[PDB]
RNA sequence: CGCACGGAGGCGAAGAACCACAGAUUUCCGAAUGAGAAUCUCUAACAAUUGCUUCGCGCAAUGAGGAACCCCGAGAACUGAAACAUCUCAGUAUCGGGAGGAACAGAAAACGCAACGUGAUGUCGUUAGUAACCGCGAGUGAACGCGAUACAGCCCAAAC
RNA sequence: AGCUUUACUGCAGGCUGUCGCUGAG
């Protein structure tokens, strides 16, 4: 498939959504990602 | 107002090019032409820039590999910062 | 055109028109089919004026009957802005009525005897 | 902090313009030292940086320049 | 002594005798040739639509609309109907031609307000009536005490809210007495019965 | 064939797309018309009483 | 130095944080309005429809939204009648168009406790399940008046 | 519920008269 300038600029964004929660956030609240996504097991918009 | 130029792209590919190629490259502005990066870059350190080529990444911003003159030097260009 | 049952020369339009200027300054006149109608109703009138490019129609098209019906003489005029000017108005005038010429009253007479005469 | 309200107003129009671009140009820089993932950081100065950016322009604005 | 309009009024109380018959017989033949909606730079009946709130001033519109004779223009059903509701023929809209007329008028003029609207006949097939708009933003009006009413906000749209002259009446509250149980102070506040 | 799962192979078509308006994956990209806030048909948003209970 | 309690660092007596009012900034798509487009792109723009007009987009208007309420249009069926067609469900559901902070109505071609009487309009209580409707079946169903709330009365067309 | 028909009742549609558009001898 051919993407547009756009569409680039989205699935750019849900690869760095689908990343962790850094660890000091842990400790910084004394203690989970509820929207990662598997390119396989789950699917994007458009 | 956006700047053209936001930072230095430093990564491994991109001391090659600096190193080998006397080539320089940034992470630009998206809505910035080549000629637009051109300008920038030769405002901002003083040289003459030969070629720029642009690539739109998966990280949502430009890249600009950005080509000095044989007169400037790369190494030497980005070592000030 | 509906209302118009005889067709006024060029000639007799510019004299009538004349006479109508003089009258304004020499005697008395009235501007507007509301004051004509008025003045041909309450017999003040001597000759009264009806443009023939008038729309709507029914503006005008009571006059010449009910000038009949009072013996009030009454003329055609092609233009409305040329009846309006002559009358000295700076707008046009559908109708217009000579209230007592003045200076005019030989002209007015014999045009009034000039369009019985074109029947 | 190191450049206050007062001393912005106290400047001429060209003397803002120049302090933006003197300013902008630490910012470029202090963002490519982090692009090197250089660590001779100080946090709260790239912070600030921004902050004196949008006060010199939010001045230029109230002085017609 | 008579007023000239009282003549105009006189003539179109029988459009198909006199004078005004040919004159009729001639205009429609143009008026058919015409849109549906048409502004025109003077009231085919003055003394009507000065009697309506008509001035010869600045903002003061009209056009005339021709709508369709006739019964509602109805879809037969495509489901299930008891046999009541299974008409298309004889069934005919609330809304009358004059006020279907007024809608359309003021959809070609956004910016305008009703005033008011009145009939000028109609051949076999159409009817033919003249719209009086005002531009509630033009300082003509703004400042006329007679009709700068008209320019208050809740003044939008109002022929679209029924709030004409036409559309009051065709909301049954002409009565103010026995036979208006339904329909005043509005047709909706009532069950929609009226 | 069967109309089950072997017909599920073909389906490779992109049809409905990220909104331009309104951000739902609703913009049929071959009708040029959202599905869900009727952008490119209706200047007003899509919108029905049905959508909740009647007394609500 | 948000939620957010880490690490590093910073800001604050030049009175920061924080709160109130006011102002600055305010990307792209979006009524979306130069044109096109799944949020991008192409070469000056009130696109479109109107009013005024210096007849030039020069000055203006409209568009879309909003929890429901409000006004004007279109208008079912399940159901009830122990079947069912009128009737009923119901002018309900749903659909089209549109206003405002509230809408709508409103100063009698009224009422008609018939009077030597009342006196614009909404609404509340009542009048009353009364009058009236109806395979006179099932069902449907007001008003005048009265007690209250709140009160407010005016402008044109024409004559001259 | 789908279907049928000289089942009951209706509704589109076609045909036909009449009125309007519609006038002169
Ligand atoms: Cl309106
Ligand atoms: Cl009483
Ligand atoms: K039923
Ligand atoms: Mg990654
Ligand atoms: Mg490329
Ligand atoms: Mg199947
Ligand atoms: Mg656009
Ligand atoms: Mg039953
Ligand atoms: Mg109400
Ligand atoms: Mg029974
Ligand atoms: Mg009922
Ligand atoms: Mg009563
Ligand atoms: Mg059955
Ligand atoms: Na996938
Ligand atoms: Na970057
Ligand atoms: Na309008
Ligand atoms: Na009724
Ligand atoms: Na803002
Ligand atoms: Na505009
Ligand atoms: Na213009
Ligand atoms: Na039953
Ligand atoms: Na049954
Ligand atoms: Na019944
Ligand atoms: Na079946």
């Amino acid at each position: 498939g051919k993407k547009s300038k756009a569409t680039k600029k989205r699935l750019a964004k849900l690869d760095n959504q689908n990343s962790r929660v850094p660890a000091w956030v842990m400790l910084k609240t004394d203690r989970r990602n509820h929207k990662r996504r598997h390119w396989r097991r789950n699917d994007t918009d458009e | 107002s956006w700047d053209v130029i936001k930072h230095p792209h430093v990564t491994e590919k991109a001391m090659n090019d600096m190193d080998f190629q006397n080539k320089l490259q940034f992470a630009v502005d998206d809505r910035a032409s080549k000629g637009e990066v051109a300008d920038a870059v030769e405002e901002q350190y003083d040289v003459t820039v030969e070629q720029v080529n642009t690539q739109n990444t998966m990280d949502g911003e430009k890249k600009a590999v950005v080509r000095l003159s044989e007169d400037d030097d790369a190494q030497e260009v980005a070592s000030r910062i | 055109p509906v209302y118009v049952d005889f067709d006024v020369p060029a000639d007799l339009e510019d004299d009538a028109l004349e006479a109508l200027e003089v009258a304004r300054d020499t005697g008395a006149v009235k501007k507007g089919t509301n004051e004509t109608t008025k003045s041909i109703e309450r017999g003040s009138a001597e000759l009264v004026f009806v443009a023939e490019d008038v729309q709507p129609e029914e503006i005008v098209m009571h006059i010449p009957e009910l000038a009949d019906e009072k013996g009030v003489p009454f003329i055609f005029v092609e233009q409305q802005d040329d009846l309006g000017h002559a009358a000295g108005l700076e707008v046009g005038s559908a109708a217009a009525a000579v209230t007592d010429a003045g200076e005019a009253d030989a002209d007015v007479e014999d045009i009034a005897d000039k369009v019985e005469e074109l029947r | 902090t190191v450049l206050h309200v007062q001393e912005i107003r106290d400047m001429t129009p060209a003397e803002r313009e120049a302090e933006l671009d003197d300013l902008k140009t630490e910012l470029l820089n202090a963002r490519a030292v982090q692009a090197a993932g250089g660590a001779p950081e100080n946090p709260g100065r790239i912070k600030e940086l921004r902050k004196a950016i949008a006060r010199i322009k939010t001045i230029q604005g109230e002085e017609g320049d | 002594a008579r007023s000239a309009y009282s003549y105009i009024r006189d003539a179109w109380e029988n459009p198909g005798d006199g004078q005004l018959a040919e004159l009729q017989w001639q205009r429609q033949q143009e008026w058919r040739n015409e849109g549906a909606v048409e502004r025109i730079e003077r009231p085919t009946r003055l003394d009507k639509a000065r009697s309506q709130g008509y001035k010869a001033k600045q903002g003061v519109i009209v056009a005339r609309v021709s709508v369709r004779k006739g019964s509602a223009r109805k879809r037969r059903h495509k489901a299930g109907r008891r046999s009541k509701r299974q008409g298309v023929t004889r069934i005919t809209r609330r809304k009358d031609i004059q006020r279907v007329a007024e809608e359309r008028a003021s959809r070609t003029f956004p910016n305008l307000r009703v005033l008011n609207s009145y009939s000028v006949g109609q051949d076999g097939r159409q009817k033919w009536h003249e719209v009086i708009l005002i531009d509630p933003n033009h300082p003509a009006i703004q400042n006329d005490d007679d009709l700068s009413w008209i320019c208050a906000d809740d003044q939008a749209d109002r022929v679209f809210r029924g709030l004409t002259g036409a559309g009051r009446r065709n909301r049954g509250l002409s009565g103010k007495g026995k036979g208006s149980e339904k329909t005043r102070p509005s047709l909706r506040s009532n069950g929609g019965k009226g | 064939t069967g109309a089950g799962t072997p017909s599920q192979g073909k389906k490779n078509t992109t049809t409905h797309t990220k909104c331009r308006r309104c951000g739902e994956k609703s913009y049929h990209t071959k009708k040029k018309v959202c599905s869900s806030c009727g952008f490119g048909k209706s200047a007003k948003r899509r919108d029905y009483e049905w959508q909740s209970k009647a007394g609500e």
